């Protein structure tokens, strides 16, 4: 009876998250310290920062949150899932079947599991080569916030993002959500922000003498710094010659003007300060000459020297520079145009040649629609990320879990041994992630359910219906959609992983008896 | 607070019925007196067996049985309306509303209500006395009580009570009546004409078509055996004196044809083979049991004195349906009384059940189909029943309270939500969710289709034309049933605090 | 949810403790210390300082009421058995679902007319000795023994009338009352000058 | 329903019963009753909601949104705690019957939406730019609150302060929200002569009698051009052994400070900054020099007491170099007033820290005049930008409530019940106007939702000064437009985030 105890325990730890599944999941209360009290609805927050004192459960999110740092997203249908399974396979220990028998089950339900899934329902990186589809449906589904405007987003995404190529293992086509620069901008009409295939920034005006405002054949990768107040002090107090610490400050401003002065006889039109420059120097060299910028973003300063081929640590020591630089940073882009665009001063550089990344600015009203747009942005191209990282995409939402449960229960129906209601239990208890999706979404699990159960019955037994075997829910709606004209989806590495892990868990905790 | 415990009184009866309201309604099975045991649907029945200690409850209880004695159709819409009116009352004493104005406001809404319902009138029964009309009808109020016998039930009550309505004034309902066959399909219920009995009656068939009935209760008696002391007697002749009596009486009896003109008799008391062969040289009929209720509904219609008395037939004793005849339609033997002439020509249905428990049920069914047939025949306009008039009275009475200012606005829109209630209840019973189709009933209602109501037979919330579906309902029925309903709300809504 | 009943009883209670103590006639009321000591006293402003108040909202009712005396302090005690007699009268129609916020306008409304009402009821005259000390007689007298009272009386009109120059208030540095124990009172009459300790 | 979320509507409930009567200028009194003596009498909403903090329930989560919005805009947002009572009242009338608890969120944001699409239509326009009617309308709004007398002195002087804030950003063209209006608690004095301070307080110059007056030019000199780092720890650091070598081997850098303090005499700017701290007896040497030492300032203080200044960063007396922002501070004016003689500096169009000349005996006067400008600093902000503004007081959410429903009538789908519900649930504020006021709830309720129905009414309201329907136009008392909106924001993202809450730990 502790085991049903241990199942009890799972039970109360699973139905803590089991609301908090799904992007509609609602948020949950949750408070380790007495002091503060957590609003969050993200399963691994909520996983990770509550305990319970029994201790299957400490077993239970023990394994779970191996599988979120393992394999990433995930944890909390790997909780809902496991616990599930292993309240239904103390509902058979019960009918006295055996805890071992069960485990066999389980063990046999995912192999079957993954050769079934990775067999047949999957795409095989192409998204069937309706990728210009699934992301205007993605984005679509990805942002509910935006509405109207809708397939622009999917149309820059698409190319914006198959612009990028990482380097990795093999070069796998990988790209990063640091691949593309996010311009949170606002003052135009909400039609339109142009993708910069390349970066974008803003610099000083008027002090632009040098041909970075109009076509630069060849560019450069190089920072920049001028000061006169007090940056570099290369003698300290430690004697107190009332004299003798001003005139090191006032030579290192001009031994940077030097400095300077070697930069610009090279030209080559790229010129980034760097940070430290204090806003009285920011307000001195307006005036006193400068070929600055305004402390532009030092992450989008690392990601534009990745976008170049050249960071200026390979040629100098640090972000300042007291030796000549080399000609390392000599960049490469094919065109660099300034220009009026969307009506502000900004930087408009090309795809530069050799490693490159994008950026987007954004043509927004207001701040907070602007705000609530630099939101969704990010969550497209994460999404998307997502999608297309995962080289392997499985039918998200309830499609693959009632197609791999009505499957299962046949499986069931055609083994024929002592674990034979452990295959088909394990096949109706992993309807649990459609039930909790469904009720979630505030609609009813028996009827939502029911259809996923309906329609991959009648498209894995009669074969005229192939493309059926596609629908599954994962937010409210009327009608459960098909994933080929809509497009939510799970990566199948993370799925078949986390059901795995899943499995695993719940033999580990019916495997403890006594 | 004492009014709030008045009013939960009928918010308990409300919620006990609203089960029960309509099609697909949940059964409930209520315990005789002596323990009897029987599933019923019939909200009527229902609260014939359950007791309502509580006054308020007792309230609406009469509200039910004035409705009864009115139009039985839409008896439990009473109850489950009055409920929500009183639901929707203490929702306006919480807010904080005077007694006399939520009063006002409800009289004023029930009046408005009921010159707007006739406007809600979509057309009526124009050709009765056809089976085609008259049938759907009848299969609303059918559907009402039993729904796996939509069709059939409905047809025979048209094929019957047709026969009854040669005056075209109008007719008496105990003309339709029922009769019992145990352990026989319910499909082999057939309609005949005159009053029918299953139980055996003695003599050959002569069913003479002039048998001016002699009238008797029990005009005999059971065995009975005399003791000389303590212990029994030890002759024959109070046997022999008995049946030669018996023979002598009924050969007075064929005597007395001359003034009684009796080929058939009546009774509640057994009689042997004796009186069988006596019987058939006499060539007359006796029907040798019958219940106490046929008993007495045979006296008062016959017309004629009856009383258990071993006497020949005399002359105050004139039967009315003097055409008496004998059927087996459904397997099983019946008596017939019946008479030629058009006036008050009543008729039966010779109802066949396998279940007592469902026979009585149908009882309750065909007894609403007859009242039914009644509210027709008083007054042929319909009206789109099935929460589309519900909902429809709702949003007038809604319009009214949005364009009506004053305190009694809070009443009407209360008014307003109590008609909401009633398709949300149905909704309930059939087993969807009642937020969702009233929704979208209600959003339906708001342009164009003035009838369309919820479909009960699908899953999904569904919403259905009503005309061509044919469930219409009864204009003065529920016109009735709205001012009944409203009387015995601010009746009960009235009072203050019960006195011992 | 009337939980100003609570408060009404309150404001009852600390106008029965500072009831039977007006007027000359008047009884008055011991303090007894934590220490055991005695303290006799009539007037409300130490009353009010009786830290066995007993209820929270009374000892509100008492810090604010010697506040507000300690402006004028002759009015004092009177204060409690006015605001005692509002409430009960505010109870007195809050009993009848009647809400309290237009009864403080009443109340507000009144004050605006008794104010000028009382403007004109005052009477002005130069303070000669005999109205001063009718005045102070009485001042005095609804605190102290009656035998006792009018020789501190002749003292106090004494006292004040050494400062008619100019109108500045009272002050402790022109009349330092001093004491010390005897076995009688004996004329216990101001001395002109200063007394040392 | 579920029942964990019926005690959150239970708790915000019991909350919202707490401060649901101390609302409106009429406002109900409540009673602190502290355990271990005293008690305070208070109407003030905001108060009690700072002191009662016993509850534990996820009513924290409304707690900490009320005081956010305190912080931000303070004035009149006791509000949104009754509102996201009443709405969450209405709430649980559905979620209990039959469980729906992400419906409701998307009927609460669409009776958001239309909430601030509604007060943009009903709003009456006003100017930034005449005084002749910004003075009578914040005077009044103003006046609501605490104030009897002083009205048209503090409202003349605050509203000036935030004239001078605006255009601080030069951007977003947003004002502070507290980081350049501080305040300094002058004390006593005649309290009628407290008349505009268009500058800041400069607390610690005049300690000693000589320190420092009337420099015109807001002269700086840092280490530069003719100062250096030599002044600071110069010759070792600092040991602890016993009080007179601690204070000697303190007063050893304090000395190398006096060194370049007594470099600084000859150069002879109006102010100079520190951070580290700054010797008294280098700053007694300072007659010549007329100059002012302020040290230990945070960055705070070298942002805004700088740019306040407009400092000149010169090396030479004789000499105009660079300023930080130009001729900023236009003048500087000690008042021989205190033992600490008040240095005012004063500055012109730019931002700037920001101090008003007060004097008061009693400092409620002297603390009422920050949440006056407060109220000020929101009407600025939206007319800046939105030169609208609402009748507010209760009155416009029957209109708020008269059009929601009207849109609802036209709505399907099973949102449309809660979102006729939080259009109910608005009728609070003036329901609780009136219930405070005394007079009938529920006839005065349906006489001002009646006469709202009729055309162009949507400005009708009760006066929560009289406890009477008459119309809330023309008789002056108004609300600002980003103070409703923002009330009515935070009411629903509570609301929200506390229907989202279905289950603890
Ligand atoms: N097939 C149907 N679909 C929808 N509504 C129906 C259907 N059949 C009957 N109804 C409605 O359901 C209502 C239920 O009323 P009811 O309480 O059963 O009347 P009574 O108890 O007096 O016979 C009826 O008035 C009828 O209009």
């Amino acid at each position: 009876t502790i085991r049903s105890q241990n199942v009890m325990a799972a039970a109360s730890i699973a139905n803590i998250v089991k609301s908090s599944l799904g992007p509609v999941g609602l948020d949950k209360m949750l408070v380790d310290d007495i002091g503060d009290v957590t609003i969050t609805n993200d399963g691994a927050t909520i996983l990770k920062l509550l305990e319970v004192e029994h201790p299957a459960a400490k077993v239970l999110c023990e394994l779970a949150d191996l599988q979120d740092k393992e394999v990433g997203d995930g944890t909390t249908s790997v909780v809902i899932i496991a616990a599930e399974l292993l309240k239904n396979a103390d509902e058979l220990v019960k009918q006295k079947i055996h805890p071992t028998s069960v485990i066999s089950g389980y063990r046999l339900a995912c192999k079957e599991a993954v050769r079934y899934i990775n067999e047949n329902l999957i795409v095989n990186t192409d998204e069937l080569g309706r990728d210009c589809l699934i992301n205007a449906a993605k984005t679509s589904m990805s942002s509910k916030i935006i509405g109207i405007n809708g397939d622009f987003f999917a149309n820059m995404v698409v190319d914006a993002v198959l612009a990028i190529k990482y380097t990795d293992i093999r070069g796998q086509p990988r790209y990063p959500v640091n691949s593309v620069n996010i311009l949170k901008a606002h003052g135009r009409s909400q039609m339109e922000s142009m993708l910069i295939s390349g970066y974008a920034l803003n610099c000083v005006v008027g002090s632009q003498g040098m041909p970075k405002r109009i076509v630069n054949a060849k560019i450069a990768c190089l920072d920049f710094s001028l000061q006169k107040t007090k940056m570099k002090l290369g003698v300290q107090v430690v004697i107190t010659d009332p004299e003798k610490l001003d005139q090191i400050r006032q030579r290192e401003s001009d031994i940077t003007k030097e400095r300077i002065q070697k930069i610009l006889a090279t030209g080559a039109n790229v010129i980034l300060t760097t940070g430290g420059i204090d806003d009285m120097c920011l307000k001195y060299f307006v005036e006193a000459g400068a070929m600055a910028v305004r402390r532009v973003l030092k992450r989008d300063l690392k990601r534009i020297a990745k976008a170049s081929g050249a960071t200026i640590l390979s040629t100098l020591a640090n972000l300042e520079g007291e030796e000549t630089f080399e000609a390392a940073m000599l960049g490469q882009a094919e065109e660099v145009v300034q220009e009026r665009i969307c009506d502000d001063e900004l930087i408009l550089i090309k795809n530069t040649k050799a490693r490159t990344s994008a950026s987007i600015i954004l043509r927004g009203a207001n701040d907070f629609m602007c705000d609530e747009m630099e939101r969704s942005l990010h969550d497209a191209l994460c999404v998307v990320k997502r999608v297309l990282e995962s080289k392997s995409v499985v039918p998200g939402g309830g499609a693959v879990e009632a197609a791999l449960s009505i499957y299962l229960e046949n499986y069931a129906t055609s083994m024929g041994s002592r674990e034979q209601l452990a295959i088909a239990e394990f096949a109706r208890s992993l309807l649990v992630i459609p039930n909790t999706l469904a009720v979630n979404a505030a609609q009813d699990s028996t009827d939502l359910v029911a259809k996923l159960r309906a329609f991959h019955n009648e498209a894995q037994v009669n074969p005229e219906r192939k493309n059926l075997k596609w629908i599954g829910l994962d937010l409210s709606n009327g009608k459960p959609r098909d994933n080929k004209q809509a497009g939510v989806f799970e990566p199948t590495i993370v799925k078949v992983k986390s059901l795995k892990f899943a499995t695993e868990a719940a033999i580990t905790i019916l495997r403890i008896d006594d | 607070e004492a009014v709030y415990r008045n009013i939960q009184a009928c918010k308990e009866l409300a919620q006990t019925t609203r089960t029960a309201y309509g099609p697909n309604g949940m059964n409930k099975m209520v315990i005789n007196h002596l323990e009897k045991l029987f599933v019923t649907n019939d909200a009527a029945t229902i609260l014939r067996e359950l007791e309502v200690q509580h006054p308020a409850a007792k309230m609406i209880v009469m509200a039910s049985h004035m409705q009864e004695q009115e139009v039985g159709d839409g008896t439990n819409f009473v109850l489950v309306f009055a409920g929500a009116l009183l639901e929707l009352a203490e929702e306006l004493l919480r807010i904080g509303l005077s007694v006399s104005e939520v009063i006002e406001g409800y009289e004023i809404a029930c009046r408005k209500a009921h010159e707007i319902l006739p406007n809600l009138v979509c057309c009526s029964a124009k050709n009765l006395r056809d089976i085609d009309e008259v049938s759907s009808l009848l299969r609303t109020s059918i559907m009402s009580k039993q729904y796996g016998n939509e069709v059939f039930l409905a047809k025979l009550i048209a094929q019957a009570c047709v026969s009854i309505f040669p005056d075209s004034g109008h007719f008496n309902v105990d003309n339709i009546r029922v009769c019992k066959i145990l352990g026989s399909g319910i499909s082999s219920s057939s309609v005949l004409h005159g009053m029918v009995f299953k139980k055996e009656t003695e003599g050959d068939v002569t069913s003479v078509k002039d048998a001016k009935i002699a009238v008797y209760s029990c005009p005999f008696d059971g065995m009975i055996t005399e003791t000389k002391g303590t212990v029994l007697i030890k002759t024959a002749e109070e046997l022999m004196n008995f049946s030669k009596g018996e023979e002598n009486l009924m050969d007075a009896q064929v005597k007395a044809i001359a003034d009684t003109g009796a080929n058939v008799v009546v009774t509640g008391g057994k009689v042997a083979d004796m009186a069988l062969h006596y019987a058939n040289k006499y060539n007359i009929m006796l029907v040798r049991l019958n219940s106490k209720w046929d008993l007495r509904r045979l006296c008062k219609t016959v017309g004629a004195t009856a009383l258990p008395r071993l006497t020949p037939p005399v002359l105050e004793e004139m039967g009315h349906c003097d055409s008496v005849y004998l059927s087996e339609v459904g397997d099983t033997q019946v008596v017939v009384f019946k008479h030629e002439k058009e006036d008050g020509a009543i008729s039966t249905i010779v109802l066949r059940g396998s279940t007592d428990n469902l026979m009585d049920d149908i009882e309750r069914a065909v007894d609403d189909g007859v009242n039914t047939f009644k509210v027709l025949t008083r007054d042929k306009r319909l009206v789109p029943g099935g929460g589309a008039t519900e909902i429809e009275l709702a949003k007038q009475i809604t319009s009214y309270g949005e364009t009506c200012p004053g305190l009694e606005q809070y009443a009407i829109k209360k008014f307003a939500e109590a008609f909401e209630a009633i398709p949300r209840a149905l909704a309930e019973n059939s087993g969807v969710k009642a937020n969702e189709v009233i929704s979208k009933l209600y959003a339906v209602h708001q342009e164009g289709n003035k009838n369309v109501g919820l479909d009960i037979e699908a899953e999904v919330p569904a919403v259905k034309d009503m005309l061509e579906a044919g469930i219409l309902d009864t204009y003065l029925g529920k016109y009735w049933a709205i001012k009944l309903a409203t009387n015995a709300a601010v009746t009960v809504l009235r009072v203050d605090q019960i006195i011992m | 949810q009337a939980a100003l009943a609570v408060n009404i009883s309150a404001a009852r209670g600390l106008q029965d403790v500072l009831r039977t103590n007006l007027g000359p006639k008047g009884t008055m009321k011991m303090l007894v210390s934590g220490a055991g000591d005695i303290k006799l006293t009539k007037d409300g402003n130490v009353l009010l300082h009786e830290m066995q108040i007993q209820h929270p909202t009374a000892s509100l009712i008492a810090k604010v009421a010697t506040a507000q005396d300690d402006i004028t302090g002759d009015g004092t005690t009177s204060n409690v058995l006015i605001i005692g007699e509002l409430l009960k009268q505010a109870d007195l129609y809050i009993s009848e679902g009647l809400h309290p916020r237009i009864i403080t306008e009443g109340f507000e409304a009144a004050k605006e007319k008794a104010l000028q009402f009382l403007e004109e009821v005052k009477v002005s005259r130069e303070m000669d000795r005999e109205t001063l000390i009718d005045v102070a007689r009485t001042s005095l007298r609804t605190k102290v023994h009656a035998e006792l009272a009018d020789v501190l009386t002749e003292a106090v009109v004494d006292s004040i009338l050494a400062i008619k120059k100019q109108d500045e208030p009272i002050d402790l540095f022109m009349i330092e009352i001093m004491e010390m124990k005897h076995k009688s009172e004996t004329d216990t009459s101001l001395i002109r000058g200063l007394v040392l300790d | 329903g579920r029942k964990v979320q019926s005690g959150n509507i239970n708790a915000a409930k019991t909350i919202a019963d707490i401060i649901r009567t101390c609302l409106g200028p009429k406002s109900m009194m409540k009673m602190l009753l502290d355990p271990m003596g005293g008690i305070v009498m208070t109407n003030d909403g905001n108060a009690i909601l700072r002191e009662i903090q016993v509850q534990h329930p996820a009513a924290k989560s409304m707690i900490e949104i009320s005081r956010t919005q305190d912080e931000e805009v303070g004035d009149g947002t006791t509000s949104v705690i009754i509102l996201a009572g009443e709405m969450l009242s209405v709430a649980e009338h559905f979620l209990e019957q039959q469980m729906h608890p992400t419906v409701v969120i998307s009927a609460y944001r669409k009776a958001l939406d239309d909430m601030i699409s509604t007060l943009k239509k009903i709003s009456i326009p006003v100017d930034i730019s005449d005084s002749d009617m910004m003075l009578n309308i914040i005077n009044s709004s103003i006046t609501t609150k605490a104030i009897s007398r002083w009205s048209s002195l503090a409202c003349n002087i605050a509203l000036d302060a935030v004239k001078m804030v605006q255009f601080e950003e030069n951007g977003r063209k947003e004002i502070d929200i507290k980081k350049y209006a501080r305040v300094e608690k002058i004390p006593g004095g005649i309290i009628e002569d407290s008349c505009v301070l268009r500058g800041v307080m400069i607390n610690k110059d005049v300690t000693h009698p000589r320190m420092r007056r009337y420099i015109k030019n807001p002269r700086i000199v840092l280490l530069d051009s003719s100062l250096e780092y030599k002044k600071g720890e110069s010759q070792t650091d600092i040991e602890i052994t016993r009080e007179e070598d601690f204070t000697r081997i303190l007063q050893m850098e304090e000395e190398y400070i006096q060194q370049l303090c007594e470099d600084i005499i000859q150069l002879k700017p109006d102010v100079v900054i520190t951070e580290k701290g700054i010797s008294d007896l280098a700053q007694h040497y300072l007659m010549r020099a007329n100059i002012t030492a302020i040290r230990r300032v945070r960055k705070t203080d070298n942002n805004r007491i700088a740019r306040a200044c407009g400092a000149r960063i010169v090396s030479r007396p004789e000499e105009l170099r660079e300023d930080d922002v130009g001729t900023g501070a236009g003048l500087l004016e000690i008042k021989k007033i205190g033992d600490e003689y008040f240095t005012f500096i004063t500055d012109c169009k730019d931002p700037k820290a920001c101090t008003i000349l007060l004097r008061g005996a009693s400092k409620e006067i002297l603390s009422e005049v920050e949440r006056n400008l407060q109220d000020a600093m929101q009407v600025c902000r939206n007319v800046l930008l939105d030169p609208q503004l609402v009748p507010g007081g209760g009155a416009s959410e029957m209109a708020v409530a008269h059009a929601l429903t009207e849109k609802s009538k036209a709505m399907t789908g099973v949102e449309q019940w809660p979102y006729r519900a939080v259009a109910q649930a608005l009728e609070v504020i003036p329901r609780t106007l009136i219930q405070n006021c005394g007079a009938s709830t529920i006839r005065l309720l349906t006489s001002l939702r009646a006469k709202h129905t009729q055309e162009n009414c949507e400005t009708w309201g009760v006066n929560g000064e009289t406890g009477t329907l008459v119309d809330m136009k023309e008789l002056g008392i108004w609300e600002p437009l980003a103070v409703k909106l923002q009330t009515y924001k935070t009411a629903v993202e509570t609301a929200v985030l506390l229907l989202r809450i279905d289950d603890i730990v």
